[PDB]
């Protein structure tokens, strides 16, 4: 909407550009560490989105391994980075917190 | 009886033939290789495992299939 | 001081005629192996 807001989001597509890992074709949730919370969200994930999970870490682990990247055109664009795990993480994160304020009193 | 009814029906594929377009095979190159279609959905895994074999002209033909034989083959149903 | 002197530049010669014989070798013998990674290919086939 404003235009130092447009700057924070060309200085993030600035950083998701210098985090490369568009360069092997991932996707941002594809990179995220995995935890407890993490692993459940995977699990979660319905069988087309974790077929193309699979084959996208399985992409980059073997561009990584040849020491390559992707063609230019073939990078993950930061517009269209979908945040595929975001819903399955938040409702994990959510459930967990409730099981803490249930154990606190 | 068998000729007779090939010269009755099979004959006039001559009057002049081939000439223009003789197709012969040429030879095919094995290469040592592996395809894997990974599918953990599937519940019993496939495979087929070959080195190249000589081709129907070749004597030791007979001896490849003895050795095969003594390989030989089996199934969860046998009895043996 | 270094009466060794003379015979380590003796076999330090033969250390670095050898690794230059040997460094290349196991570095092949490595390509060797390795090449049935370096050259797979990969295809990702989902169902319709």
């Amino acid at each position: 909407v404003s235009a130092s807001s447009r700057w924070l989001e060309g200085i993030r597509k600035w950083y998701y550009n210098a985090a490369g890992f568009n360069k092997l074709g991932l996707m941002r949730d594809d990179t995220i560490h995995e935890n407890d919370d993490v692993k459940e969200a995977i699990r979660r994930l319905p069988e087309n989105l974790y077929d193309d999970r699979v084959f996208r870490i399985k992409r980059a682990l073997d561009l990584s391994m040849r020491q390559q990247i992707l063609p230019k055109e073939q990078w993950t664009k930061y517009e269209e980075d979908k945040s595929y795990l975001e819903p399955y993480l938040k409702e994990v994160i959510r459930e967990r917190k409730e099981r803490e304020e249930w154990a606190k009193k | 009886q068998l000729l007779d009814l090939a010269q009755k029906h099979f004959s006039g594929l001559s009057g002049t033939y081939d000439e223009d377009a003789v197709p012969t095979l040429s030879p095919c190159r094995f290469t040592g290789s592996q395809i894997c279609h990974r599918e953990d959905g599937l519940p019993l895994a496939h495979v087929a495992i070959a080195v190249e074999g000589p081709g129907w002209a070749h004597p030791d033909n007979v001896a490849l299939q003895v050795a095969n034989a003594i390989i030989g083959h089996y199934d969860c149903t046998y009895g043996g | 001081a270094e009466p060794e002197h003379d015979h380590r530049k003796r076999m330090g010669l033969k250390m670095l005629l050898m690794m230059g014989l040997l460094l290349p070798l196991v570095y092949a013998m490595k390509r060797h192996k390795w090449s049935v990674l370096k050259s797979r290919k990969l295809a990702y086939r989902p169902p319709k």
